[PDB]
């Protein structure tokens, strides 16, 4: 839902205000999905 | 800074191409009682 | 309104009223030819239940500001899909290679090292991508190195 998924292309176009709303998805995607990648590395630790 | 301007039944598209730039002279002007923008902060177009 | 409002109406300019449907961005309409209103079709230049797609512009220095004239501009543009154009203002700086740089190549700011690349680019690349989907190399736009 941000503007682009390159974080230098909102670093790049938008101020602080602005590029807040953009930058906060992309946070909420990727921690997501490091929550995500870790609790499915974890399940797969126990198999090993 | 030209004289004449279309109507908007029949608004006129102009392409640029193969030349610099320089949007300080906008943002610094008076003579535009708006310059309003949604995927760039003003500023950053100096840049960009 | 100080340029372009005329003492009786700069009626010059026209509006559309009507159309069969909404439009699609960036359509521009020069038709001048009736729209239908009623369960009648029309002939000829005009007729009942058939009204005129414009509508001319009244502007009077008399008028209140709202019903005076404002000029408008539409600057679009577009990003990093191909080699840019058109840029602002900024001075360059000389070229640097091999050593940890905040790089900037048309707005594409980043934190890297930059190495003489014998990647085979034909005439048309600017850039390079990768199977992790990381850009990894750059045609330099003074030197096409
Ligand atoms: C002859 C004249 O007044 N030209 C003006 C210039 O002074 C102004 O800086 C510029 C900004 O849009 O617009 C044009």
């Amino acid at each position: 839902g941000a503007i682009s998924s390159v974080l230098n292309d909102i670093l790049a176009r938008l101020d602080k205000v602005e590029a807040e709303v953009q930058i906060d998805r992309l946070i909420t995607g990727r921690l997501q999905s490091l929550q995500t990648y870790v609790t499915q590395q974890l399940i797969r630790a126990a198999e090993i | 800074n030209a004289t004449r301007f279309a109507s908007v039944y029949a608004w006129n598209r102009k392409r640029i191409s193969n030349c610099v730039a320089d949007y300080s002279v906008l943002y610094n002007s008076a003579s535009f009682s708006t310059f309003k923008c949604y995927g760039v902060s003003p500023t950053k177009l100096n840049d960009l | 309104n100080n340029l372009d409002s005329k003492v009786g109406g700069n009626y010059n300019y026209l509006y559309r009223l009507f159309r069969k449907s909404n439009l699609k961005p960036f359509e521009r309409d020069i038709s001048t030819e009736i729209y239908q209103a009623g369960s009648t079709p029309c002939n000829g230049v005009e007729g009942f239940n058939c009204y005129f797609p414009l509508q001319s512009y009244g502007f009077q220095p008399t008028y209140g500001v709202g019903y005076q004239p404002y000029r408008v501009v539409v600057l679009s543009f577009e990003l990093l899909h191909a080699p840019a154009t058109v840029c602002g203002p900024k001075k360059s700086t000389n070229l640097v290679k091999n050593k940890c740089v905040n790089f900037n190549f048309n707005g594409l700011t980043g934190t890297g090292v930059l190495t003489e690349s014998n990647k085979k680019f034909l005439p048309f690349q600017q850039f390079g991508r990768d199977i992790d989907d990381t850009t990894d190399a750059v045609r330099d736009p003074q030197t096409l190195e």
